[PDB]
């Protein structure tokens, strides 16, 4: 039978009708053997009624998930921390196996991968950039932007790894790509009149992960800091070509996952010292700085259209926020950074104030207090400069951090339980024995009605379980005035309906009821809170309350969110990079953090998690 | 073009050559048309080099396999240290792609290792076992064995995991069930009947871990052996015949663990206490005879044990003797340290467990009433009671070690001169150490290290790099000597290293008692101004015990320790990786997990032709 014999004697055996093949298709379908032989194998499978392996068969050129679509199988490894040797070795294993090849091998799939890192896809800029390189094909660069290596002057031993900005920009635009396009498609807007009034707004963050923990490190390597860097696409909308100010094309669903973060700078320093890294950040800044004016010209799906960004800086813990903007650090008489107020005309009133903090207006203040104009004493110049000390470098609008957003009301209504446990304004200077004693009574009140265990430190979980109304009437049990009851559960129960409306994504759509009735909630707040507590809050206010009770829908105004912005996206991200660190180092610092960024960079794409179904 | 076309203009087009294959497929292969065009689509895309296309054909007409079987799936998920979690994710997401369910669920493998595992094949022995309980069905046990947890007492302190022996090895036996029966076959013997007399010789041995970051101190042991090998006497007037000969028991991939205790080497206490069982069921096995079921019949088996894996601290520690540089230092031969300076060939092989308790016994008692050192004497110092087997003889590794790091110093002692300045000081010593660090880099390439492991050793042993050192040699006598040293030792040290010296090169062997004599010679003649009256241990087993042993036990370095301590870097990452984690379990599940990864079973199915 002809399926069990070699190749060679079947070549021997079947060469006449080979030479009639060839010959037929000379004459007839000129001189092809592989389309006339494969449909013939269609015509004659399809004559068994045997549809199926025919479909396979013609599927199998050009589709079918040929073994694996290639792309796929990089994700699939990315998406796993599966390290190359792994890969390998399951990769012979399973085609030995089973006679097939399932996966793809390495190499191949590395080709195939260099079509998804920086530096693959030409693109144009009108006008061209201001002081940016010409060229478009680089890659993975060295950050310490060729430091000159002589020894008498500040070393340059930081090791640093990023990209070119835009060059990371257009990688991550010409793969939501294939969003934008469907999303022009579920619009209906036409295609030859959408090439150019585009606008993406762009989200970003920076954070450091303290004395990173390794293996095999005995001695110090510098392997304990670092800084990662990061921004991550947030919209994309309209502008061609009437008035339409924005139709949002499309809007991401969840900035706050990691799946949707990428990186763009990694830096072995500590946020500690501002030379490093102003050091390695000014390349970063200065393009930033030259992108916003001129326009980005993209060949996406065929078409070459124009781009335009709005940048917004965001994702900063307050200790850098201030470290960026010029401010002191850290409670003095400047708390808020945004209404520059002190802390006793915040006590005064708490909801009067306008937005008046600006990059370039503290800029102003900076050259103020340096040239000192009317040469003011010291103390009097700093307060005539507001906060402004030191020049800042980095334009970035600050917000509310959504991540604690809680953590001082939190402390606030405890001290406020262990101090109507006591009558503090019946006795109005009370030294520690009461207070630990308020204090125990009060835990073991909450740990009998509510079951929670006292804590040293609140993080959110244990705000979440304190801030309910079900704990609140149940210490009630405890205050003996029910006018300061009355008092405190009015407090909770405006607290309750105000709190969701920064802590949501979006009130305009989610819950746009206590938005609107926002100003006056947080107003009767207030008022409550200096007229029953004014004992409390005489000249001595906390930050995060001034945060809140502050300015919340000035900045949905200007904004349209809060959650969308936070950082709280980096704090997870870090967890990541930790776990490529322990799995796919070089075991050089030179090389480490180049391989870190690529796998990451990887595991931030659109595409791959895409390929990530998961039904 | 063709492939855009609707069949009706494709068959329209091709019906000439269709009705060609159609009539010379009746003259050549009887009604087959099919198979016709399936070799010419073969030939068609073979001839174009692109040979995946053809093989993904292959696989579709009636190809092997769609999904895979459970056993190569849980090779695939163990053989590469992936995670529970990591195998689930992968899972999912390649069943979305494609997906004919391909892998199988994770659920699965929870209960299709249950006949890899231990404790699964019933058997028994004859006669029944002495102080082990005949109950079989059991596996995976905690190694105290019901330390009564009284607090007052001995404490409760350590944490181990270990098997019953005996499941262990029916285990191991059972498992190799398809290669024994697979022998026989290529042995043409007999598959029913002589079926009652096979000898399996297996080897135990047994090293620790130090320094763990634990998540009792740092330190651990693991107590692990291998099958080597499994032969047949039956039915009679002959000595034997080997039915298998492991072929690589140097390499982990055949190193099975059966116990690990978080302690130290040295803790006796602690190490004994735990061991107890396992010595205890050695020695009740080593008399009965074993029935399974294998080959679809009920066989038996017989049992002996080589314990040779060891370093040589611990053969010490564990045969009672005086660890490590004492008076008495050939583990086999009663000599003297410094005798065996002047005299280094002949000794008598006499060291045994009898006469080692023998001996301890006349310590203990001292019928002689003699004084102490006459008491060491009349003894040849055996003061501690040894308690645990041991086989004669040493490894493979450590003789290389030892001998790489002797040279090592040696020449950082020829660069200078310490035969014309006799006493050289200590900064001399650290200034040759650089300069032959510096000789052993700018040529050979070679960069320096704490300790010397097996790879640095094996570098440091090339006459080229002995080419590369003698160049600072002042003298050109004494460089043409080391040279002429150097020389010796390599055409000596494949015998030990050799798997099979009765196979691998019988000429050094044969030619082995003038080449150590002529060693001893000329190391004696031009280096007495070091070894007057002080040598070292390996040197002295392979200069004065190596021929004898190797005329006796077929082959050394055959019973490399090599495997064990190599392989536990194993420990190493499994701890890592696959943890529970919580040391109630960690051995457990690591022990699981290794014992897995160690079978031959899934190693075939990872070999998956070739
Ligand atoms: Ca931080
Ligand atoms: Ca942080
Ligand atoms: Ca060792
Ligand atoms: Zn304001
Ligand atoms: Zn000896």
């Amino acid at each position: 039978h002809l399926l069990s014999l070699t190749r060679r004697a079947q070549k021997h055996r079947l060469r006449d009708l080979k030479n009639q093949v060839k010959t037929f298709a000379e004459k007839e379908e000129g001189g092809d053997v592989k389309s006339v032989c494969l449909t013939l194998f269609l015509l004659a499978l399809r004559a068994g009624n045997e549809h199926k392996q025919a479909d396979e068969l013609e599927a199998m050129m050009q589709g079918r998930g040929f073994g694996l679509h290639p792309a796929v199988c990089l994700a699939i490894r990315v998406n796993t921390f599966l390290s190359c040797s792994q890969y390998h070795k399951m990769y012979r294993t399973v085609k030995a196996t089973s006679g097939r090849q399932i996966f793809q091998p390495l190499h191949t799939l590395r080709n195939a991968e260099k079509e998804l890192l920086p530096g693959f896809h030409q693109f144009e800029w009108q006008p061209a950039l201001k002081n940016v390189s010409t060229s478009w094909d680089v890659g993975i660069i060295d950050g310490l932007s060729g430091w000159t290596v002589s020894v008498d002057d500040v070393p340059a031993d930081t090791i640093s790894r990023r990209f070119r900005y835009d060059v990371a920009l257009v990688s991550a635009l010409k793969d939501l790509e294939e969003d934008i396009m469907e999303g022009l498609r579920e619009r209906a807007l036409d295609d030859s009149m959408c090439t150019s009034g585009f606008t993406v707004v762009v989200k970003e963050s920076c954070d450091g992960m303290g004395d990173v923990s390794e293996k095999h490190g005995s001695g110090p390597a510098v392997p304990e800091k670092a800084v990662r860097f990061s921004f991550t696409i947030m919209s994309i909308s309209i502008r061609l070509e009437g008035e339409d100010d924005g139709i949002t094309i499309f809007q991401e669903q969840k900035p706050n996952s990691e799946l949707s973060c990428r990186p763009l700078c990694l830096m072995f320093v500590d946020e500690s010292d501002h030379e490093t890294l102003t050091a390695i950040l000014g390349p970063v800044v200065a393009e930033r700085k030259a992108m916003m004016e001129s326009r980005l010209i993209i060949s996406v799906g065929g078409l070459l259209r124009s781009f335009r960004f709005f940048f917004r800086g965001t994702g900063y813990d307050e200790k850098m926020v201030r470290e960026m903007e010029g401010l002191e650090a850290s409670g003095s008489t400047y708390i808020c950074t945004l209404c520059d107020s002190t802390r006793a005309e915040a006590s005064q009133n708490m909801v009067l104030h306008s937005i008046t903090r600006s990059h370039d207006e503290n800029l102003e203040r900076y050259e103020i207090w340096r040239k000192n104009p009317f040469s003011e004493s010291a103390d009097e110049l700093r307060d005539r400069v507001k906060g402004v000390s030191a020049k800042p470098f980095m334009e970035t609008q600050p917000t509310l951090d959504a991540l604690h957003c809680d953590i001082g009301n939190a402390t606030e209504f405890y001290k406020i339980f262990q101090d109507e446990i006591g009558e503090v304004y019946q006795k109005p200077n009370p030294s520690r024995e009461e207070r630990r004693r308020w204090r125990s009574t009060l835990d073991k009140q909450l740990r009998k009605k509510m079951k929670l265990k006292p804590v040293m430190r609140m993080n959110g979980n244990y705000a979440r379980r304190l801030m309910t109304r079900e704990a609140v009437e149940a210490v009630c049990e405890l205050v003996p005035s029910e006018e300061r009851r009355e008092a405190l559960l009015k407090l909770m129960d405006l607290y309750l309906q105000m709190k969701p409306v920064w802590r949501s994504t979006c009130p305009s759509r989610d819950c746009p009821d206590q938005l609107c009735q926002y100003s006056y909630n947080s107003q009767q707040f207030a008022d409550l809170l200096s007229s029953m507590f004014k004992y409390r809050y005489d000249g001595k206010i906390t930050n995060y309350l001034h945060k809140t009770l502050a300015h919340v829908p000035e900045i949905v105004e200007r904004d349209g969110s809060i959650g969308a912005w936070a950082s709280e996206g980096n704090e997870s991200g870090n967890k990541l990079f930790r776990r490529f660190r322990k799995m796919n180092a070089r075991q050089s610092k030179t090389f480490e953090l180049e391989d870190i960024l690529k796998h990451h960079w990887l595991y931030t794409s659109k595409y791959l998690q895409k390929f990530m179904e998961a039904h | 073009h063709l492939l855009s076309l609707t069949r009706r203009a494709q068959k329209h087009r091709l019906r000439d050559l269709k009705n060609q294959v159609k009539t010379f497929a009746e003259k050549e292969e009887g009604g087959d048309v099919k198979s016709v065009c399936l070799t010419l689509f073969l030939l068609a895309l073979r001839a174009g080099n692109e040979h995946r296309q053809a093989d993904e054909l292959e696989a579709m007409m009636q190809g092997r396999g769609f999904g895979l079987h459970p056993a190569v799936c849980l090779a695939i998920r163990v053989n590469t240290f992936l995670s529970c979690s990591q195998y689930h994710k992968m899972y999912r997401t390649v069943k979305a792609t494609s997906g004919r369910q391909i892998f199988q669920p994770l659920h699965t493998l929870r209960n299709a290792e249950k006949e890899l595992l231990p404790g699964f094949h019933q058997f028994e022995w004859q006669p029944a076992l002495k102080n082990v309980s005949t109950s079989w069905d059991v596996g995976i046990i905690d190694g105290l064995s019901g330390w009564t947890v009284s607090v007052d007492d001995v404490p409760a302190d350590t944490i181990s995991r270990r098997f019953r022996y005996d499941v262990a090895l029916v285990s191991a036996l059972k498992d190799l069930e398809e290669d024994i029966m697979e022998g026989l076959r290529e042995r043409a013997l007999d598959d029913s009947m002589c079926t009652s007399g096979f000898t399996v010789v297996v080897k135990e041995s047994c090293d620790g871990m130090g320094d763990v970051s634990e998540k009792v101190p740092e330190k651990a042991v693991r107590f692990s052996f291998t099958i080597m090998s499994i032969s047949i006497r039956l039915e009679g007037e002959d000595d034997g015949i080997t039915i298998f000969q492991e072929q690589k028991p140097n390499s982990e991939l055949s190193c099975r663990p059966l116990c690990l205790m978080f302690v130290d080497e040295s803790d006796h206490e602690t190490l004994t206490a735990i061991l107890g069982p396992v010595v205890a069921e050695r020695k009740a096995m080593m008399e009965s005879r074993l029935i399974i079921s294998v080959g679809g019949l009920l066989r038996s088996f017989r049992f002996f044990f080589r314990g040779t894996g060891y370093d040589e601290k611990m053969v010490r520690e564990m045969e009672g003797l005086e660890a490590s540089g004492s008076t008495y230092i050939c583990t086999l031969c009663d000599s003297t340290r410094a005798e065996a300076s002047q005299n280094m060939v002949l000794h008598s092989i006499t060291r045994s467990h009898d006469e080692n308790l023998e001996r301890y016994e006349i310590w203990r008692k001292n019928p002689f009433s003699e004084s102490a050192d006459e008491l060491r004497d009349r003894v040849k110092g055996v003061s501690a009671k040894p308690f645990m087997e041991t086989q004669p003889t040493l490894d493979a590794l450590h003789c290389d070690i030892g001998n790489a790091t002797e040279f090592y110093k040696i020449f950082q002692d020829e660069i200078g001169e310490v035969y014309q300045k006799p006493n050289p000081s200590r900064e001399e010593r650290r200034r040759w150490r650089s300069t032959l660090d510096k000789q052993l880099r700018k040529k050979m390439k070679l960069k320096p290290v704490m300790r010397m492991n097996g790879n640095y050793a094996r570098r440091l042993m090339t006459r080229e790099a002995v080419e590369a050192v003698c160049e600072l040699v002042p003298s050109e006598e004494r460089r043409e000597a080391l040279l002429k040293l150097m020389d010796l030792y390599l055409q000596m040290k494949p015998v030990w290293r050799s798997t099979c010296p009765s196979r691998d090169c019988p000429d050094q062997l044969c030619q082995y008692s003038y080449n150590s004599q002529q060693f001893a010679d000329l190391l004696s003649s031009m280096f007495k101004y070091r070894y007057d009256g002080k040598i070292t241990n390996y040197l002295h087993k392979t200069l004065a015990h190596v021929p004898e042993i190797v005329e006796r036990d077929g082959s050394i370095g055959a019973w490399a320790s090599e495997g064990n301590e190599s392989g536990n870097k194993l420990f190493r990452r499994f701890r890592k990786m696959n943890a529970r984690q919580s040391k109630t379990f960690e051995l457990e599940d690591i022990l699981k997990h290794h014992w897995l990864y160690t079978s031959k079973y899934l190693q075939k199915f990872m070999e998956a032709h070739k």
